[PDB]
């Protein structure tokens, strides 16, 4: 009947753009009800290692979550806010589709990349050691179970979203044991799903290739660090972090779709924020939930409002206010 | 006069062939001691005597080890005729070349739990930040940006970024910025013109070298250099596995000849350096002969032959 989504508006422009997403959803009469929570880490017993229980509990019930931009904490020992969110819900896959927006003139047209990044291991592991004076050691660890899990996820995502190819990105010529095991677990999944065409490329080669001719890529799966940087590279191909959606799949059917751009508080509260990032993420969310007919319209109207050009926000080069932008999309979906 | 020549893998021997031909055409007064591919000692002593080499492509890094080629310089600079989605670009990528995850420190701590060590030390961190600022002034560059992921790798990159900020104060004439790698990568493809001189650790230099090279025209045209405290070896800038090992008489010599000109400018035969450089850049601009990688239909010696025709005509 009606689905309740956990909604984390966050900081800065976040509550502005999340009201836009709510109103636009209401405009399209989407069976979505919102449950507003905040996730700013509270100081746990003797430290700071936990998010609010009401947040945990709400996301465990609702399974779906929409997250705006979060302020970078300034507390002394405070950890990364997405780190905590990653550990408490075991968000192991970070999906980032990059498709050129027809109404946004960029030097790259006709790009349709999905980067599947492993979010739990890799160079982004907690382990770092001072070995002796002025000599620091950082631990990258690859496990078989985590690799197979992300590999398995990448192929499943190609199946459900009708993508023809999976490409495994690695540097196994340098890190032959660690990345090698990522490659070989990717290969094992690949042999099980021969309906998906599978290849392997080297990270460095991909970046060179991506910048020249991005039309040659479909889905790309890779260990943590490579994903973190190559996902921002492809973003820069279509417009930047203002227009890229991003989801995070975790354990127990928990998924948190998020905007990845800054909290940008220099325009905060001035009705000038561009909410298309969050909204496109909310489309992924609606697609993840099976509301394809609601997603198709909402996504279709946002694409239109941009191709039109009348209503555009300062950041995309236009002069209009968020409120105007949000209203055109609302008025555009109602007749749909 | 004497230069050590390592032809290397794949088309390396073919590429270096073109360099010798151009040098004969330009009457360049350098004799190359070809060493083909333990064996490193012979090369090492050649370097100790010559102090300058040109090379193609724990594999070869043990060479970098031995000759302490700690700094890698890559010039990304759009060529006037060769048109790309990013024109009029001019950056230089300084990359520390010996540390990081490149020493093959890897083990199994449990079944299917591989652990991989990344090392970074204060010695080499400083050494490249100093080198970077030296470079920037000695070439007139405005600012240098230090690329890092110090919000995640707090100890390692943090130690790198710290040394950078320590050297940045002894060079007040040059602006100093810091940028996080995943952002710095996005920025290079939206607007690369905000950058001047980049300095990074080993792995990030592998990413940005090849990403930057694509901005300017690809592995076929982007040159590079690696410096020691005494030696200077000249090579290509984009060194990804499939850089140009694919083909025969198809490869684009543009990258090595421009690297060979840079080598001559290091040898202070700044005459031939500027001649060969100009010969290469104009042949490209006129746009008659262009190899396949540049969207033309031209064999490698076709390009090389016309380059010499132009360079011999400049001589007379
Ligand atoms: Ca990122």
């Amino acid at each position: 009947g009606v689905q309740t989504v956990t909604l984390i508006p966050g900081d800065g422009i976040g509550p502005e753009i999340s009201a836009a997403v709510m109103k636009i959803f209401d405009a399209a009469k989407a069976p979505i009800q919102w449950e507003e929570r905040n996730v700013t880490a509270i100081q746990g017993p003797g430290g700071k290692w936990m998010i609010p229980s009401e947040a945990k509990e709400s996301m465990d019930k609702n399974k779906m979550g929409l997250k705006g931009p979060l302020k970078t904490p300034i507390a002394a020992g405070h950890p990364s806010m997405n780190l905590l969110l990653r550990k408490t819900f075991d968000l192991y896959a970070n999906v980032r589709p990059c498709v050129s927006i027809e109404g946004y003139k960029t030097p790259y047209t006709d790009v349709n990349i999905v980067t599947i990044r492993e979010n739990t291991e890799g160079e982004y592991s907690g382990i770092e050691h001072v070995i002796v004076d002025g000599v620091v050691q950082s631990i990258k660890l690859i496990t078989e179970g985590a690799s197979k899990r992300i590999a398995e996820f990448a192929f499943e995502y190609a199946r459900n979203n009708h993508r023809s190819n999976v490409t495994a990105v690695h540097k196994a010529n340098i890190m032959r044991m660690s990345d090698g095991l990522f490659l070989q677990k990717c290969r094992e999944v690949a042999e099980s799903c021969k309906d998906i065409k599978f290849n392997e490329m080297y990270l460095d080669t991909v970046c060179l290739n991506m910048v020249q001719d991005p039309s040659q890529f479909d889905v790309l799966v890779m260990p943590n660090l490579y994903g973190d940087i190559l996902s921002d590279l492809c973003a820069g191909l279509i417009g930047g972090l203002g227009v890229t959606p991003s989801g995070n799949i975790g354990a127990n059917g928990v998924a948190i779709f998020e905007s990845v751009h800054g909290t940008a508080p220099d325009i905060a509260g001035k009705d000038m924020a561009n909410p298309t990032a969050l909204l496109l993420s909310a489309v992924m969310m609606l697609r993840h939930m099976g509301l394809f007919d609601h997603a198709a319209r909402i996504e279709a109207a946002c694409f239109a409002t941009i191709k039109d050009g009348k209503s555009l926000t300062k950041d995309l080069g236009g002069n209009a206010k968020c409120s105007d932008f949000t209203e055109e999309i609302c008025r555009r979906v109602k007749d749909l | 006069f004497p230069v050590t020549m390592l032809p290397g893998d794949g088309v390396g021997p073919e590429l270096m062939h073109a360099v010798k031909e151009v040098f004969k055409a330009a009457a360049v007064p350098v004799e190359f001691q070809e060493h083909h591919l333990e064996k490193l000692e012979q090369v090492l002593s050649s370097m100790k005597e010559n102090k300058v080499a040109i090379i193609g492509k724990s594999y070869d890094m043990r060479l970098r080890r031995k000759l302490d080629l700690f700094a890698n310089v890559v010039h990304v600079k759009s060529l006037p005729g060769y048109m790309t989605r990013h024109n009029n670009l001019d950056l230089v990528i300084i990359r520390e070349q010996t540390e990081g995850e490149y020493s093959s420190l890897e083990h199994e701590s449990a079944r299917g739990v591989i652990e991989c060590l990344k090392i970074v030390t204060r010695a080499k961190s400083q050494r490249i930040a100093k080198f970077a600022f030296d470079y920037a002034t000695k070439k007139g560059r405005g600012k240098v940006t230090a690329v890092h992921k110090a919000n995640i790798m707090k100890l390692g990159d943090g130690l790198f970024l710290q040394c950078c900020e320590e050297v940045a104060e002894l060079y007040p004439k040059i602006k100093f910025e810091t940028m996080i790698i995943d952002n710095c990568c996005m920025q290079l493809v939206q607007n690369p013109y905000q950058f001047d001189v980049l300095v990074m650790p080993n792995l990030y230099g592998n990413i940005i070298d090849n990403l930057a090279a694509g901005l300017v025209g690809g592995a076929g045209v982007v040159p590079g250099e690696s410096y020691s405290a005494e030696y200077a070896v000249f090579e290509t800038g984009a060194r990804h596995p499939f850089a140009q090992a694919v083909g025969r008489n198809i490869a684009n010599p543009t990258a090595m000849l421009l690297s060979a000109s840079n080598m001559l400018r290091h040898l202070n035969l700044e005459y031939h350096s500027s001649m060969i450089a100009d010969a290469v850049k104009k042949v490209i601009k006129v746009g008659k002969v262009r190899t396949s990688d540049m969207g033309g239909y031209a064999t490698c010696h076709d390009f090389t032959e016309e380059i010499c025709r132009r360079v011999k005509d400049l001589d007379e």
